[PDB]
């Protein structure tokens, strides 16, 4: 037993910042941010990759988490500029260019994204392209 | 705010700085690169109860540090002490950090964890562990390889200094990113630059 030192904190109104949105596809993946600081690959996440459309503003973004901890790991919204290359013939995963926002602090990450099989990768990039054909 | 001051020590090789680096990027080093005495980021945690930051002071292992190590733990609030439990010698050495610690800062909520439990050929077996329970302090396995645990050592620490023994981490708000328009040229050489990444090969 250790005397706490910082004084009892209200509970919270446990948000999320998730709803005001509805699932337009979420699939668990891993992903990849690129380092230019030396030319590796670094991974930057494994979880579920989500696509939410606002209820209301109706703007979608590409949200992801990663699992245990539960952090975000990818933020930016979803734009007609962004188009996901394949990688490498990796039709498992894809690469693409965001303003992403993952450390609250907007930083542009060129990124990549692989999936347990096609067919998901697949999936992935229809509904993520039907997200950018509204 | 909320804010803990963590000092992670332990024998390098370890993984004390991996560990921390992977909190903090989700990246997993595979290469080793000495710690020159101390090196500190910030980690942070959305629980029930608010958010909370961790100060990690990721100190050096090689003994050839031993001095300075005694300012780095000043004003500490909490520590994580690891070893290799793939390298034996490292648990062994254990109960001197732990001294090391209650010298400058007594008591003090103090993780032990013996890290890297994803591989095979393990060394520094279950029962073979027993400081922890000789010396009052919480244990896990951990695995910066793999994740395993790797909240655990936190999540405990969190609730001992709070308070609340049932504080939990819980996801994180995912605020509202930035808007970014205009393709012209813009998003026309984001792709050509592209190009240099995609043409490096994949992790795995
Ligand atoms: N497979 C595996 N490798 C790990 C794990 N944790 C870290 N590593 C490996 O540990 C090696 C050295 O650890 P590192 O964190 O760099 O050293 P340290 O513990 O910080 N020592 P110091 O800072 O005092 O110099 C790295 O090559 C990294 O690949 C783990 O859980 N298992
Ligand atoms: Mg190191």
């Amino acid at each position: 037993h250790f005397e706490p030192v910082v004084p009892l904190p209200d509970k919270i109104e446990v948000k999320t910042g998730e709803e005001d949105e509805e699932e337009f596809f979420c699939n668990r993946a891993k992903l990849f941010r690129f380092d230019v600081e030396s030319k590796e690959w670094k991974e930057r996440g494994i979880g579920n990759v989500k696509i939410l459309r606002h209820k209301t503003s109706g703007k979608i973004r590409l949200l992801m988490r990663r699992e245990q901890v539960l952090k975000i790991c990818a933020n930016h919204y979803i734009s007609p500029d962004m188009k996901l290359t394949p990688n490498a013939g990796s039709d498992r995963s894809f690469v693409w260019h965001a303003l992403d926002y993952a450390d609250e602090l907007p930083k542009p990450e060129q990124l990549a994204i692989r999936f347990k099989t096609p067919e998901e990768a697949a999936l992935f990039k229809c509904k993520f392209e039907e997200a950018q054909s509204i | 705010q909320v804010q803990f001051k963590l000092v992670l020590v332990g024998d390098g090789g370890t993984g004390k700085t991996t560990f921390v680096k992977r909190h903090l990027t989700g990246e997993f080093e595979k290469k080793y690169v000495a710690t020159l005495g101390v090196e500190v980021h910030p980690l942070v945690f959305h629980t029930n109860r608010g958010p909370i930051k961790f100060n990690v002071w990721d100190t050096a292992g090689q003994e050839k540090f031993g001095g300075l190590r005694d300012g780095y733990y000043i004003q500490a609030q909490c520590a994580i002490i690891m070893f290799d439990v793939t390298s034996r010698v490292t648990y062994k050495n254990v109960p001197n950090w732990h001294r090391d610690l209650v010298r400058v800062c007594e008591n003090i909520p103090i993780v032990l964890c013996g890290n890297k439990v994803d591989i095979k050929d393990r060394k520094v077996k279950a029962k073979s562990i027993v400081f922890h329970r000789k010396k009052n302090l919480q244990y896990y396995d951990i695995s910066a390889k793999s994740n395993y645990n790797f909240e655990k050592p936190f999540l405990w620490l969190a609730r001992k200094l709070i308070g609340d023994p049932n504080l939990e981490f819980v996801a994180m708000p995912a605020l509202a990113p930035p808007e970014v328009v205009m393709d012209p040229a813009l998003a026309a050489q984001y792709e050509h630059d592209l190009e240099v990444a995609q043409t490096t090969a994949l992790p795995d």
